[PDB]
Protein backbone atom coordinates (compact mmCIF):
# COMPACT_ATOMS: atom_id res chain seq x y z
CA UNK A 1 2.40 -2.86 -1.24
CA UNK A 2 0.00 0.00 0.00
CA UNK A 3 1.88 3.14 -1.26
CA UNK A 4 1.68 6.22 1.63
CA UNK A 5 -0.33 8.86 -0.39
CA UNK A 6 -4.05 8.46 -0.68
CA UNK A 7 -4.35 6.16 -1.63
CA UNK A 8 -1.50 5.09 -3.88
CA UNK B 1 3.95 8.39 11.89
CA UNK B 2 2.68 5.85 14.35
CA UNK B 3 4.36 5.70 17.53
CA UNK B 4 6.03 8.65 17.02
CA UNK B 5 6.91 12.11 19.19
CA UNK B 6 6.84 15.81 18.39
CA UNK B 7 9.94 16.62 16.70
CA UNK B 8 12.00 19.53 17.48
CA UNK B 9 11.31 22.76 15.41
CA UNK B 10 14.93 22.92 13.78
CA UNK B 11 16.15 19.00 14.05
CA UNK B 12 15.38 18.30 10.53
CA UNK B 13 15.33 21.59 8.16
CA UNK B 14 15.56 19.82 5.17
CA UNK B 15 12.02 18.29 5.63
CA UNK B 16 9.21 19.67 3.64
CA UNK B 17 5.02 19.52 2.99
CA UNK B 18 4.21 18.82 -0.44
CA UNK B 19 0.49 20.22 -0.82
CA UNK B 20 -1.98 20.62 -3.02
CA UNK B 21 -4.71 22.71 -4.65
CA UNK B 22 -7.79 22.12 -2.76
CA UNK B 23 -11.39 23.93 -3.45
CA UNK B 24 -10.59 27.47 -1.79
CA UNK B 25 -7.44 25.92 -0.18
CA UNK B 26 -3.88 23.76 0.47
CA UNK B 27 -3.85 20.46 1.99
CA UNK B 28 -0.95 18.56 2.95
CA UNK B 29 -0.32 15.39 0.64
CA UNK B 30 3.38 13.91 0.84
CA UNK B 31 6.50 14.64 2.44
CA UNK B 32 9.77 15.73 0.53
CA UNK B 33 13.42 16.29 1.34
CA UNK B 34 14.51 19.49 0.24
CA UNK B 35 18.13 18.91 -1.38
CA UNK B 36 19.00 21.33 -3.42
CA UNK B 37 18.12 25.61 -2.95
CA UNK B 38 15.60 24.92 -5.88
CA UNK B 39 15.12 20.77 -5.86
CA UNK B 40 13.00 18.75 -3.58
CA UNK B 41 13.28 15.21 -3.63
CA UNK B 42 10.09 13.00 -3.24
CA UNK B 43 7.88 10.05 -3.74
CA UNK B 44 6.71 9.53 -7.51
CA UNK B 45 2.99 8.24 -6.54
CA UNK B 46 3.21 11.63 -4.40
CA UNK B 47 3.36 13.14 -8.02
CA UNK B 48 0.97 10.69 -9.85
CA UNK B 49 -1.54 13.28 -10.74
CA UNK B 50 -2.94 16.23 -12.57
CA UNK B 51 -2.73 18.59 -9.54
CA UNK B 52 -1.87 21.76 -8.88
CA UNK B 53 1.48 21.53 -5.92
CA UNK B 54 3.32 24.00 -3.78
CA UNK B 55 5.95 23.09 -1.47
CA UNK B 56 6.46 24.42 2.10
CA UNK B 57 9.82 24.97 3.67
CA UNK B 58 10.54 26.40 7.47
CA UNK B 59 7.24 23.91 8.72
CA UNK B 60 6.46 22.63 11.49
CA UNK B 61 2.70 23.00 12.38
CA UNK B 62 0.18 23.02 9.71
CA UNK B 63 -2.57 24.84 10.87
CA UNK B 64 -0.98 27.46 12.59
CA UNK B 65 1.45 30.36 11.89
CA UNK B 66 4.83 29.09 12.52
CA UNK B 67 7.57 32.29 12.32
CA UNK B 68 9.29 30.62 9.73
CA UNK B 69 7.61 29.42 6.75
CA UNK B 70 8.18 30.03 3.31
CA UNK B 71 5.95 28.61 0.37
CA UNK B 72 6.98 28.08 -3.38
CA UNK B 73 5.63 27.01 -6.56
CA UNK B 74 6.55 23.88 -8.50
CA UNK B 75 7.61 24.39 -11.66
CA UNK B 76 9.10 21.12 -12.90
CA UNK B 77 8.19 17.38 -12.18
CA UNK B 78 10.80 14.78 -13.12
CA UNK B 79 9.21 11.18 -11.87
CA UNK B 80 11.83 8.40 -12.46
CA UNK B 81 11.50 7.09 -16.52
CA UNK B 82 11.36 3.05 -15.13
CA UNK B 83 7.89 4.52 -12.51
CA UNK B 84 5.09 2.24 -12.92
CA UNK B 85 1.82 2.76 -10.82
CA UNK B 86 0.48 -0.05 -11.57
CA UNK B 87 3.67 -2.07 -9.88
CA UNK B 88 4.67 0.22 -6.60
CA UNK B 89 6.87 -2.78 -5.63
CA UNK B 90 9.15 -2.57 -8.86
CA UNK B 91 10.89 -0.18 -7.47
CA UNK B 92 11.66 3.37 -9.15
CA UNK B 93 9.43 5.03 -6.63
CA UNK B 94 11.05 8.84 -6.89
CA UNK B 95 10.52 12.26 -8.07
CA UNK B 96 12.38 15.76 -8.44
CA UNK B 97 10.48 18.91 -8.08
CA UNK B 98 12.00 21.77 -9.88
CA UNK B 99 10.72 24.60 -7.83
CA UNK B 100 9.35 28.28 -9.00
CA UNK B 101 11.86 30.22 -6.74
CA UNK B 102 14.69 29.51 -4.72
CA UNK B 103 14.57 29.12 -1.10
CA UNK B 104 16.30 30.99 1.91
CA UNK B 105 18.34 28.88 3.64
CA UNK B 106 18.30 29.36 7.20
CA UNK B 107 17.96 27.61 10.75
CA UNK B 108 14.41 26.27 10.17
CA UNK B 109 15.81 25.35 6.16
CA UNK B 110 18.78 23.42 5.18
CA UNK B 111 19.41 21.06 2.65
CA UNK B 112 19.26 17.36 3.39
CA UNK B 113 22.26 15.28 2.86
CA UNK B 114 22.62 12.61 0.54
CA UNK B 115 24.34 9.10 1.01
CA UNK B 116 27.30 8.09 -1.01
CA UNK B 117 26.35 6.14 -4.30
CA UNK B 118 25.81 2.30 -3.65
CA UNK B 119 25.85 2.82 0.54
CA UNK B 120 23.74 -0.01 2.21
CA UNK B 121 23.58 0.11 5.86
CA UNK B 122 23.88 -2.52 8.43
CA UNK B 123 21.10 -4.06 10.21
CA UNK B 124 19.68 -2.31 13.03
CA UNK B 125 21.15 0.93 12.17
CA UNK B 126 20.38 4.36 13.48
CA UNK B 127 17.45 6.43 11.54
CA UNK B 128 14.44 8.79 12.07
CA UNK B 129 11.06 9.01 9.96
CA UNK B 130 9.57 12.22 9.98
CA UNK B 131 6.62 13.76 8.53
CA UNK B 132 2.38 15.06 9.66
CA UNK B 133 1.07 12.29 8.42
CA UNK B 134 -1.66 9.60 10.35
CA UNK B 135 -0.84 9.14 13.81
CA UNK B 136 -3.14 5.47 13.89
CA UNK B 137 -3.59 3.25 11.18
CA UNK B 138 -6.68 5.03 9.64
CA UNK B 139 -6.81 7.86 11.63
CA UNK B 140 -5.71 11.67 10.72
CA UNK B 141 -2.93 13.24 10.32
CA UNK B 142 -0.44 14.88 12.53
CA UNK B 143 -0.97 18.51 12.65
CA UNK B 144 2.85 18.95 14.04
CA UNK B 145 6.13 17.15 12.91
CA UNK B 146 6.28 14.06 14.01
CA UNK B 147 9.79 11.36 14.52
CA UNK B 148 9.87 7.90 14.98
CA UNK B 149 13.15 5.78 15.36
CA UNK B 150 12.77 3.33 12.90
CA UNK B 151 15.63 0.76 13.00
CA UNK B 152 17.08 -0.83 9.52
CA UNK B 153 16.07 -4.00 8.68
CA UNK B 154 18.60 -4.94 6.05
CA UNK B 155 17.47 -6.77 2.69
CA UNK B 156 18.31 -10.33 3.64
CA UNK B 157 15.76 -9.86 6.55
CA UNK B 158 13.33 -8.13 5.11
CA UNK B 159 12.88 -10.16 1.75
CA UNK B 160 12.38 -13.10 3.84
CA UNK B 161 9.06 -15.10 3.87
CA UNK B 162 7.76 -13.97 7.53
CA UNK B 163 8.86 -10.04 6.26
CA UNK B 164 7.94 -9.06 2.94
CA UNK B 165 9.46 -11.43 0.86
CA UNK B 166 9.68 -10.68 -3.03
CA UNK B 167 7.38 -7.49 -2.17
CA UNK B 168 11.22 -6.28 -1.84
CA UNK B 169 13.89 -5.50 -3.99
CA UNK B 170 17.63 -4.07 -3.12
CA UNK B 171 16.62 -1.06 -4.24
CA UNK B 172 14.78 -0.49 -1.53
CA UNK B 173 15.17 0.00 2.44
CA UNK B 174 13.01 -1.68 5.25
CA UNK B 175 13.08 0.52 8.45
CA UNK B 176 11.19 -0.42 11.69
CA UNK B 177 8.70 -3.53 11.91
CA UNK B 178 7.66 -3.36 15.64
CA UNK B 179 4.24 -3.37 15.27
CA UNK B 180 4.46 0.27 17.31
CA UNK B 181 6.16 2.79 14.90
CA UNK B 182 5.73 2.92 11.96
CA UNK B 183 5.18 5.54 8.75
CA UNK B 184 1.92 5.80 7.79
CA UNK B 185 -0.13 7.61 5.37
CA UNK B 186 0.35 11.34 4.65
CA UNK B 187 4.29 10.40 5.63
CA UNK B 188 5.28 9.04 1.90
CA UNK B 189 7.59 11.02 -0.09
CA UNK B 190 9.54 11.99 3.28
CA UNK B 191 13.11 11.13 4.35
CA UNK B 192 14.42 9.01 6.76
CA UNK B 193 17.30 10.04 8.62
CA UNK B 194 20.44 7.76 9.20
CA UNK B 195 23.00 8.23 11.55
CA UNK B 196 26.43 7.64 9.70
CA UNK B 197 29.91 9.07 10.66
CA UNK B 198 28.45 11.45 12.77
CA UNK B 199 25.97 13.05 10.14
CA UNK B 200 22.44 12.41 9.77
CA UNK B 201 21.85 11.49 5.95
CA UNK B 202 18.77 10.96 3.94
CA UNK B 203 19.05 6.82 3.24
CA UNK B 204 15.14 6.78 1.75
CA UNK B 205 11.99 8.21 0.56
CA UNK B 206 9.10 6.92 2.12
CA UNK B 207 7.10 4.33 -0.59
CA UNK B 208 4.38 2.10 1.05
CA UNK B 209 3.35 0.21 4.02
CA UNK B 210 1.16 -3.01 4.72
CA UNK B 211 -2.23 -3.36 3.01
CA UNK B 212 -3.30 -4.46 6.63
CA UNK B 213 -2.40 -1.49 8.53
CA UNK B 214 0.12 1.27 8.96
CA UNK B 215 2.12 -0.34 12.28
CA UNK B 216 2.03 -3.79 11.39
CA UNK B 217 4.49 -7.10 13.27
CA UNK B 218 7.26 -7.58 10.58
CA UNK B 219 5.73 -5.69 7.88
CA UNK B 220 8.51 -2.20 8.49
CA UNK B 221 8.11 0.90 6.49
CA UNK B 222 9.42 0.72 3.17
CA UNK B 223 11.71 3.20 1.48
CA UNK B 224 12.81 4.15 -1.45
CA UNK B 225 16.64 3.75 -1.14
CA UNK B 226 18.50 6.84 -2.03
CA UNK B 227 21.75 5.44 -2.62
CA UNK B 228 20.75 3.52 -5.47
CA UNK B 229 20.14 6.70 -7.06
CA UNK B 230 22.57 9.46 -7.00
CA UNK B 231 23.59 9.13 -10.56
CA UNK B 232 20.13 9.92 -11.67
CA UNK B 233 19.47 12.18 -9.04
CA UNK B 234 22.76 14.40 -10.42
CA UNK B 235 22.15 13.70 -14.10
CA UNK B 236 18.61 15.50 -13.48
CA UNK B 237 19.69 18.15 -11.54
CA UNK B 238 22.65 18.82 -14.57
CA UNK B 239 20.44 19.02 -17.57
CA UNK B 240 17.00 20.70 -16.68
CA1 LIG C 1 0.39 25.49 6.39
Amino acid sequence: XRTTEFYV
Amino acid sequence: VVGGTEAQRNSWPSQISLQYRSGSSWAHTCGGTLIRQNWVMTAAHCVDRELTFRVVVGEHNLNQNNGTEQYVGVQKIVVHPYWNTDDVAAGYDIALLRLAQSVTLNSYVQLGVLPRAGTILANNSPCYITGWGLTRTNGQLAQTLQQAYLPTVDYAICSSSSYWGSTVKNSMVCAGGDGVRSGCQGDSGGPLHCLVNGQYAVHGVTSFVSRLGCNVTRKPTVFTRVSAYISWINNVIASN
